[PDB]
């Protein structure tokens, strides 16, 4: 917002102002050359004027660092207080979130939900158990007992590993 | 009244005592370098008051320490002040020295002038706009006389000169006048 | 305008209460573990894992 | 939602504060170079200066990088919640559906 | 992450042996459905030869 473009117009003056003081150093470094050209041709006044302009060059250039130096602190601070205050806009926003979120979802509806979630499957493991004993059951005569049995002592043995007339005893017993 | 108002205002306070004590603090220790300057050029008097400034600082941020340590102490004890209606003799020295010293650093503190009105449309026996200024007669004298506001003595300043100097590697003749005495 | 809007009054308070909403979340992070460690627990016994 | 939107914004801000830190590292390399190839020209005020906001872009480096994980350490939390709330959804609406 | 892998075994074997179940109901499905089929081819041909 207006902070934001106040920043950037902070940054700016500041590279400004850097800039600024680099032209002024290398308008000093030609001024001294000038000077030095001129005063071969035996020129007092000429070198005299262009000592003092590159003087002056010098600390300007100095004072432009200097005010750069502080405008580049002070934009850091107004840098520091815009992230701050953008991470304060969305934490106040979250927390708007969690306020309704955990009004509307609350701690016992959620217990009551996690508890309904749980019987539910509670029932549906019954619900297999039941599906398991019927289809146990129905498909009885295409897989028996006694062969499943002794393919897995017969395939035990050979891998390596160790694991009617009851029928008619209690029909016996039945008699008696 | 509202009683957490009160208790954040009181957290603000610390708060920000603890920073502006930082910053008296590196403040001074820069001011003691121009000290020392005025002190290596001849100017003499100009240093004294500036150490003058100095130590009325000085003052201000031992003051601003006693003020926190009562304010925590009310913030610790809270809970206690909050129920009974009737301050004890423990909180009565604290909220006496806050009450004194809110209208005199308002300036640098403002939440300091929130937590003293609070306690005063809290209590009601000798608290008020008029009664509080005759309720607080038993305030901290430490720091009445350190808030308080006197040229200091002058036997002082000099000691503080001679020894700004000392430090700082440069001269100094102190009035034997004030040496003396 | 800023700090006259958003005090520190404002922020402390907001800010605790931020505090105190997640806390309650993970008061609810930990209904939802033990609930789910109860429910899935024929699937994944302890004496096999350890 | 909202929630979402806003932990994007926290967590681009905190990127914003850590490239900032680097900013103001770099900035402040650049300004120890200054110091050093101005020194040698016999100037002890632009040092100063030099020196002085060098020490500022290392303060203020150190700050930003704090204040970027603390921001970090909260849209973290902020994530955890919005996924747990995702999932809290997700849980209902199979509760309704078994139902 | 022991716990979650004994829970992925435990969730395997189990799916394997709903998918044999499975597999068992819909071929006894696929044999009602051929012998339907049978049924009907035979009944068309029955009403032919009649």
């Amino acid at each position: 917002s207006n902070m934001e473009k106040h920043l950037f117009n902070l940054k700016f003056a500041a590279k400004e102002l850097s800039r600024s003081a680099k032209k002024c150093d290398k308008e000093e470094k030609a001024e001294k050359a000038k000077i030095e050209k001129a005063i071969q041709k035996g020129n007092m006044e000429v070198a005299r004027i262009h000592a003092e302009n590159a003087i002056r060059q010098k600390n300007q250039a100095v004072n432009f660092l200097r005010m750069s130096a502080r405008v580049d602190a002070v934009a850091a601070r107004v840098q520091t207080a815009v992230t701050m205050g953008k991470v304060t806009k969305s934490m106040a926003g979250v927390v708007k979130s969690m306020d309704a979120t955990l009004k509307t979802m609350n701690l016992e509806k959620i217990s009551a939900l996690m508890d309904k979630f749980e019987h539910q499957f509670e029932t549906l493991d019954v619900q297999t158990q039941q599906m398991e004993d019927t289809m146990s059951s129905t498909t009885t005569l295409t897989t028996p007992q006694n062969q499943v049995d002794m393919l897995l002592q017969e395939m035990a043995d050979e891998a390596g590993l160790d694991l009617d007339e009851l029928s008619q005893r209690l029909a016996r017993l039945r008699d008696q | 009244f509202k009683a957490e108002r009160l208790r954040v205002n009181l957290r603000l306070v610390i708060n920000r005592l603890k920073l502006l004590e930082k910053k008296k603090t590196e403040l001074a220790q820069k001011a003691r370098k121009e000290i020392a300057d005025y002190l290596a050029a001849g100017k003499d008097e100009r240093a004294r008051i500036r150490v003058e400034h100095i130590i009325r600082e000085d003052y201000l941020v031992e003051a601003m320490e006693i003020l926190e340590l009562y304010c925590d102490l009310l913030l610790a004890r809270f809970g206690l002040i909050q129920s009974m209606k009737e301050l004890d003799s423990g909180l009565a020295e604290s909220v006496s020295t806050l009450i004194w010293a809110a209208p005199r650093l308002q300036s640098e503190v403002a939440e300091l002038k929130i937590v003293a009105d609070q306690l005063c449309a809290k209590y009601s026996k000798e608290y008020g706009k008029l009664c509080r200024t005759n309720q607080i007669g038993t305030v901290n004298d430490r720091l009445m006389h350190k808030l308080s506001v006197e040229a200091p003595p002058k036997i002082l300043v000099e000691r503080y000169l001679i020894e700004i100097a000392k430090n700082y590697n440069v001269p100094y003749e102190p009035d034997s006048v004030v040496m003396a005495e």
